[PDB]
């Protein structure tokens, strides 16, 4: 481990994805993909 | 970096012409009312840095 | 950020400020990628037309931040070692503009500390796309220029931004500086309907962009130079982080790192 702690768990926010609640903005990015 | 306009005559990495940089190589010669800036050949000066956000508290000394 | 607003707390919890450590002041943005090691532009740490080449003695970072005190929550660390890119070209306007920070000692993680994840060519071919929308965060100034001092567009708390990648044409012709495939562009065009874009200060920070695919925050840019900050017709420009990975995780694998 020269990288150390943190891949496996990256980019999931304590706050947010972690708890399965949405920013308040973070649906204008995925409209930008569908829409 | 953000290029911003260019404040002296003789200025580079700065915008001279328009929103456009005048790079290494050259310099901004800046009009006075009504003449145009001019992005000319020649040996410019970076516009200098801007004024870094100090305007936090101090952090202690354990961080020297 | 111009034309943002203020983050909710924990938005961005791989955010990170570089500062300049004597006297203390933000030079600019960076982010966590894991507990141990910072990613931000070469041009925050060596520039040369700025007599700018930093030691680590020279800085510090601090992870965790929310707003300006007007507590228990942010780290400040100092840095073991710093990396720039091999070939990072300052003259060819700031093409390979990326750098990585050892951390003094690995960080604890917490509810407003985590690591973004580094794109793979699965992200980069799934999310890099004209139109879709990243995030760029930051506490550099809410606009390009003041009437009397800058102290008026320094904001109380981190600002975010999201903004469309544009296609390479357009980034093209919107300029006369020379776009390599190492940079890629984003922001609105004039009349899209809105506005913003990254501004002094916010240099070195992430472009991010979440996919729909595992639900996990990947940063696709680190936020590199500007022709002023939201002009129209003018696009913001950003490191293409994907397709220097190969040095960054050289860099990381090396058995001394
Ligand atoms: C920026 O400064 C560094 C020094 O901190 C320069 O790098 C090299 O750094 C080592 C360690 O100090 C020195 O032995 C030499 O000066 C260089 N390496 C060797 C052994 O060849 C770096 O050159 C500076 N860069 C610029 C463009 O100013
Ligand atoms: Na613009």
């Amino acid at each position: 481990k020269t990288f150390g702690a943190g891949e496996a768990d990256c980019g999931l926010r304590p706050l947010f994805e972690k708890k399965q609640v949405q920013d308040q903005t973070e649906k204008e990015l995925f409209e930008s993909y569908i829409e | 970096v953000v290029y911003t306009d260019c404040t002296e005559s003789g200025q580079n990495l700065c915008l001279x012409e328009g929103s456009n940089v005048c790079g290494q190589g050259n310099k901004x010669i800046l009009g006075s009312d009504g003449e145009k800036n001019q992005c000319v050949t020649g040996e410019g000066t970076p516009k200098p840095q801007s004024h870094n956000d100090g305007d936090f508290e101090e952090i202690p000394e354990e961080y020297l | 950020i111009v034309e943002g607003q203020d983050a909710e707390v924990g938005l961005s919890p791989w955010q990170v400020m570089l500062f300049r450590k004597s006297p203390q002041e933000l030079l600019c943005g960076a982010s966590l990628i894991s507990d141990r090691w910072v990613l931000t532009a070469a041009h925050c740490l060596l520039y040369p037309p700025w007599d700018k080449n930093f030691t680590v003695d020279d800085l510090l970072v601090r992870i965790g931040k929310h707003s300006r005190t007007r507590r228990k929550v942010e780290k400040i660390s100092m840095l073991d070692k710093i990396y720039i890119h091999p070939r990072y070209n300052w003259k060819e306007n700031l093409d390979r503009d990326i750098a990585l920070l050892k951390l003094k000692r690995p960080i604890e993680l917490s509810d407003y500390i985590h690591p973004v994840c580094l794109p793979d060519k699965q992200t980069a071919a799934k999310l890099l796309h004209a139109g879709f929308k990243g995030r760029v965060t930051g506490w550099g100034n809410r606009r390009e220029t003041w009437t009397t001092s800058v102290a008026e567009v320094q904001p109380s708390v981190l600002q975010v931004v999201n903004l469309p990648l544009v296609e390479r044409p357009v980034c093209k012709a919107s300029t006369r500086i020379r776009i390599t495939d190492n940079m890629f562009c984003a922001g609105y065009k004039p009349g899209e309907g809105k506005r913003g874009d990254a501004c002094e200060g916010d240099s070195g920070g992430p472009f991010v962009m979440k996919s729909p695919y595992n639900n996990r925050w990947y940063q696709m840019g680190i936020v590199s130079w500007g022709e002023g900050c939201d002009r129209d017709g003018k696009y913001g420009f950003y490191t293409h982080v994907f397709r220097l990975k190969k040095w960054i995780q050289k860099v990381i694998d090396r058995l001394g790192s």
